[PDB]
């Protein structure tokens, strides 16, 4: 995503109203589908990546994965740091 | 329960009448195979409590049984029916219980 | 930083490399040097010969041949 | 089509798929660290009686040398019953070739009907045999024995007259086409009985067979020795394995005889040409439970191990460090296959009850209140004197 | 008569506590004695297992910082005490343990009433000192664990205190042969040589995994007996048997596609209908010809 | 229970086979320990086939450049070393290349020993221009990749060639951790990439056969005075003189001493040893 947004600055003039595009698009998802957002799928990311589509490249929904390697529920994986 | 016998008690309840199939274990002690056997068969047992009967010959003790038994290794099962006429059918080797519950109803 | 120095100082020089006036392991891509450096063939800094099927983008010394070999045959070795 | 012919050389299994079936058991000397099983005894699994199965049948041996990165493809018959198919998915799955598989639909997997007499004293007398006694020899499969370098074949396959007639069919033709023949004894139980019957069984067989494989125990049964050395003592003594002389299985040579390996178990591996003989020193110190006690495991282990040596390098079958070698090989992989076994099968605590050896290892808390280890009420106390 | 040996080369005991051992292993190929040392070292320093109190329970006390009336040391320092005595035990599971004495008098670690499993190292290890005819009764739990962790009692259980190795050349390059040393310090609990022997089984038993068929090999201590279920299954409500489990042993095809099928990692009925026409022509041997002779098969099948 | 799995497969190219396994579920410390064994195994304890000499025949008159090849020598043996080969051989076999003239030589044209495969067909060699005759002889080395020296051989101008025995390019472990409260687990993930003549299922195979085989050894059985001087003891004065030429002075020193050793110094006689003694087991 971060070599999106780059991706998506060179197409703008100012990123100062990049940003506040994206902030009133990521509102439009919340109040059309409030209850969608706030976990796995973060309406930033789904806008990004919605962005990078509607140029006619292809990336996953918001950017979304998770570990295939868990071993069940109640499982946290544990970051070395 | 699974009896142990020796050769002399089996020919008598060969040569005997019984109403219910008669299972004849070949075993011996230092076979793991049949270890693994002698806990199907008691669960066999416990499913046909008298519907058959189960029981075991030490082939170490009786090598000379288990060769006219034409007994060629370990585990062997004999499945002897109480109807003169039907012949009798030898298994070899560690059979799924499954396949034990079909020879009693299909053929014996 | 300390890292990335003792990483890229290179082969000993000269009178640093050998104790008397002389009067090496040649690789064919640089995944068989590193691999033979993962079996403790060489060293981090022993000095290697690199088959290079690239462009000529070595930084080095704008220099002219230290010596020329010129087969009669018409292959010479710069 | 031999340019489709690849690399390791197939190898032909020739004779039954049974499962878990063992031919026989003799008394027998590992060697042990005796200091560690005193020491170890609550912890680990010993047999009261150590008693060595030489192997198994012709499908496992297929499956450990599949195991080995080894390429075999199995000869035989199964019916077309569910534990016929089960057996043969089985093989498909361990990669055993089955191609060379005939499924029988008339035969019946693993039943033999036997006619039963009640004269006398107790005889059997078969009467119909199992699927895996009847492959016939218009059901031989000539393109595996074209392609197959080797040969394999076991003692099991020739108690049937009629099992008897296509082994031979089955040998003479692998001849024909240059194969290895591997003849691997194992001797089946009613054999042990009159060695005459034994030696007139297997002469013909034991003449086509360019490699043999004996157990120390067998060797001595053909060879007329009678064991001297004691079973189940807490020694390594020397008397407990013996190098044979070459001298003593020159009446069991013959003219087209490679080599003769004698195994005693993952301990030891002797081996004899016509010009070389030697052994080597093995471990048989391998995890053992009482559902893999007899070692058959490590028979097939062994022998796939001689097998893949032997046919990677056929040209070097008389050479005396390929021997060793070799010998060393089958030594590693019987261990292991043991091994293996312990793990997958486990120990006693189809209904089928099996428990890990950490299970196996944990005892009991020992925390009965009325036992001498908790803290009982002030009443019965006893506090010791110091 | 083997031609690479192993031997210890010296032994000794330091004290009651303290064993130490050196052993040999010769010859030995050039690496094998460094993939040797290192995975002889991180067994020995972390995978063998020992057994150690884990907890006391104390009788009158109202906390481990407190003193007893009759007893020189504190309830803090009987804790140390316990702690640093040392035991030995094949079997894990939770134990306990009793001390029941009478007073006055020396405590030490033989005073302990311990389960038939588990064994006393040193005798004379002290736990305290009971100056007046008094009654204590201390219970105990006992733990065999890896690593380290009613009072608890901060159990460490590893018995191996120190290990090193060395390699050394065995001289002309014939084949660079190398001799490697092996010296181990435990604890008393087992001998350096018993140590040695663990590590080597704990760390065959780390990579036979390995050898294991994959997971997911066998349809789901027997293997074989799920798949036969599956088919009596199978037979009842007629359904017959999915193209996965039908392999390409049991068509009819030519010995020449065979080979080439199997060369090429195609094992079942699904796997085969799977590859396109186009795919089957581009492996060697097999061409557009064999297509339609192919086809019949699965055609008729 | 532990079990492995191979989640991951690819072959970019005839030569670029990768594999990621996993092995789980560990108790914590142990994946660190396998997976450093076990990369050890796979890059040096795993043998592999390779080109070890060259030599030209027909006497191509020892130059740099040959009639008729467009590369040189020094290009061939680069070339041949680059070949990538499987085998089961036992010690050392020749492989030969004998090719008629224009075209392009590969590593279809060598002339392989009995176990010997070859693992991409279009591996190049050299191009000829003329229709000479070209006959290069090749030694063929099965060897681990810790492995040596093979003894020299040093005539009949057989150019050698410093193969890397490395069928097992590149291979990585990673650990994960996980838990539900006090109930640690960790999972082993192991990356395999090789050159193509193993698979990387194959190599992981290999690596922990090989391990074991290390360890198996280990389990074989086999067949069945401080505080006395000697300036206390009425010493004569030959006798002492000499015990301090060798820098003794206790009584320990004197029995640390073997009666061998007594003699080898200067001065010393066998009727000096006796009466030491004879004094020593008057004390």
């Amino acid at each position: 995503m971060t070599m999106d947004i780059e991706r998506l600055l060179l197409s703008e003039d100012n990123r100062f109203e990049f940003v506040n595009s994206v902030a009133a698009e990521a509102t439009e998802y919340v109040e059309k589908n409030r209850d969608e957002y706030g976990g796995t799928k973060k309406a930033i990311f789904h806008v990004l990546s919605n962005r990078v589509n509607d140029l006619g490249f292809d990336r996953p929904e918001a950017y979304a994965e998770s570990d295939p390697y868990k071993p069940g529920p109640g499982y946290l994986k544990e970051y070395y740091t | 329960l699974v009896r142990k016998l020796s050769a002399q008690e089996l020919q008598d309840l060969v040569k005997g009448e019984r109403k219910v199939p008669l299972i004849v274990d070949f075993y011996a002690t230092w076979c793991g195979p049949c270890i693994l056997m002698a806990q199907e068969l008691e669960m066999l047992a416990v499913e046909y409590e008298s519907n058959a009967m189960i029981v075991k010959v030490d082939t170490d003790d009786e090598y000379e049984f288990a060769r006219d038994m034409q007994v060629r290794g370990l585990p062997t099962l004999f499945f002897i029916s109480p109807d003169p006429s039907k012949d009798a059918i030898r298994t070899e080797g560690l059979i799924p219980l499954q396949m034990m519950r079909d020879i009693i109803d299909n053929d014996m | 930083l300390i890292g990335l120095y003792v990483l890229t100082s290179g082969t000993r020089r000269g009178i640093c490399a050998n104790r008397y006036n002389p009067c090496e392991p040649f690789f064919c891509n640089s995944y068989d040097a590193i691999g033979a450096y993962r079996q403790k063939r060489i060293n981090l800094d022993s000095p290697l010969w690199l088959r290079w099927q690239l462009d000529q983008r070595v930084i080095a010394s704008k220099e002219v041949p230290i010596e020329v070999h010129y087969e009669s045959f018409g292959n010479y070795h710069e | 089509i031999s340019h489709t012919y690849g690399w390791p050389p197939l190898v032909c299994c020739f004779g039954s798929a049974q499962h878990a079936f063992v031919p026989s058991g003799r008394p027998a000397n590992r060697l042990l660290d005796y200091e560690r099983q005193e020491r170890m005894k609550d912890a680990v699994w010993a047999p009261e009686k150590y008693i060595r199965a030489p192997g198994g049948c012709a499908g496992g041996v297929a499956i450990a040398l599949a195991s080995l990165g080894g390429k075999a493809a199995f000869m035989g018959k199964l019916g077309d019953d569910d534990f016929g198919q089960a057996m043969l998915y089985y093989l498909n799955v361990c990669q055993v070739q089955t191609r060379s598989v005939k499924i029988d639909s008339k035969r019946v997997t693993a039943c033999s009907t036997m006619k039963i007499s009640k004269r006398g004293r107790l005889k059997s007398t078969c009467v119909k045999p199992c699927a895996e006694d009847s492959l016939s020899k218009s059901e031989i499969n000539v393109d595996v024995l074209k392609e197959a370098k080797m040969f394999y074949f076991t003692t099991h396959s020739l108690l049937d007259k009629k099992m008897m007639s296509t082994t031979l069919q089955a040998i003479k033709i692998s001849k024909q086409l240059g194969n290895v023949i591997f003849y691997d004894l194992n001797l089946p139980l009613p054999l042990w009985q009159s060695l005459e019957e034994t030696k007139s069984l297997i002469q013909e067989v034991w003449d086509l067979a360019d490699v043999i494989e004996v157990t120390k125990q067998e060797l001595e049964f053909l060879c007329g020795i009678e064991p001297t050395e004691e079973f189940d003592t807490k020694n390594n003594d020397s008397s407990k394995f013996v190098h044979y002389e070459p001298e003593t299985v020159e009446p069991l040579w013959h003219e087209n005889l490679k080599i003769l390996f004698v195994t005693n178990g993952t301990s030891k591996i002797h081996y004899y040409t016509k010009e070389h003989n030697g052994a080597v020193l093995g471990m048989e110190d391998v995890p053992i439970t009482p559902f893999t006690r007899d070692m058959s495991a490590s028979g097939d282990g062994i022998v796939a191990g001689l097998i893949r040596m032997l046919t990677v390098q056929p040209d070097l079958m008389n050479d005396k460090g390929y021997l060793e070698r070799t010998a060393r090989y089958a030594i590693e992989c019987g261990v292991v296959d043991q091994w293996l076994l312990a793990q997958t099968r486990g120990y006693p605590p189809n209904g089928i009850r099996s428990i890990t050896e950490r299970e196996y290892r944990t005892s009991k808390p020992y925390d009965e209140p009325d036992g001498p280890y908790v803290m009982k009420p002030v009443e019965e106390r006893e506090y010791r004197k110091l | 008569t083997r031609t690479l040996q192993w031997k210890c080369v010296e032994s000794r005991r330091d004290s009651k506590r303290l064993y130490y051992g050196r052993f040999i292993l010769s010859p030995l190929m050039k690496g094998q004695a460094d993939t040797i040392g290192i995975a002889m070292r991180r067994a020995l320093l972390g995978e063998i297992e020992g057994t150690c109190i884990t907890r006391a329970k104390f009788e009158n006390i109202p906390h481990d910082y407190s003193n007893i009336v009759g007893i020189q040391e504190s309830v803090h320092e009987i804790l140390m005490n316990l702690n640093e005595i040392v035991l030995k035990s094949n079997l894990y599971g939770t134990r306990n343990a009793l001390i029941c004495v009478q007073g006055p008098g020396y405590i030490t670690a033989r005073d302990i009433i311990l389960p038939p499993s588990v064994e006393i190292v040193d005798n004379t290890q002290h736990i305290a000192t009971l100056t007046e005819p008094i009654n204590l009764c201390i219970g105990l739990k006992i733990e065999r664990n890896r690593g380290y962790s009613s009072y608890p009692i901060d159990a460490v259980f590893m018995p191996v205190q120190n290990a090193n190795h060395s390699i050394h050349s065995y001289g002309n390059g014939n084949e660079k042969q190398e001799i490697l040393f092996i010296e181990i310090w435990t604890n008393g609990s087992l001998t350096p040589k018993e140590a040695l022997h663990e590590a080597s089984r704990n760390l065959i038993n780390l990579f036979i995994p390995f050898l294991h068929v994959e997971e997911e090999t066998f349809y789901l201590t027997l293997p074989l007996f799920p798949f036969h279920n599956k088919l009596v299954n199978l037979r009842q409500k007629k359904k017959e048997l999915a193209f996965q489990y039908i392999f390409i042993d049991q068509l009819e095809l030519p010995p020449r596609i065979y080979n080439c099928l199997k060369k090429s990692n195609i094992h079942t009925l699904l796997d085969l209908l799977n590859n396109s026409q186009e795919d089957l022509i581009k492996m060697e041997h097999f061409h557009i010809e064999d297509v339609k002779k192919l086809l019949d098969i699965l055609e008729k099948k």
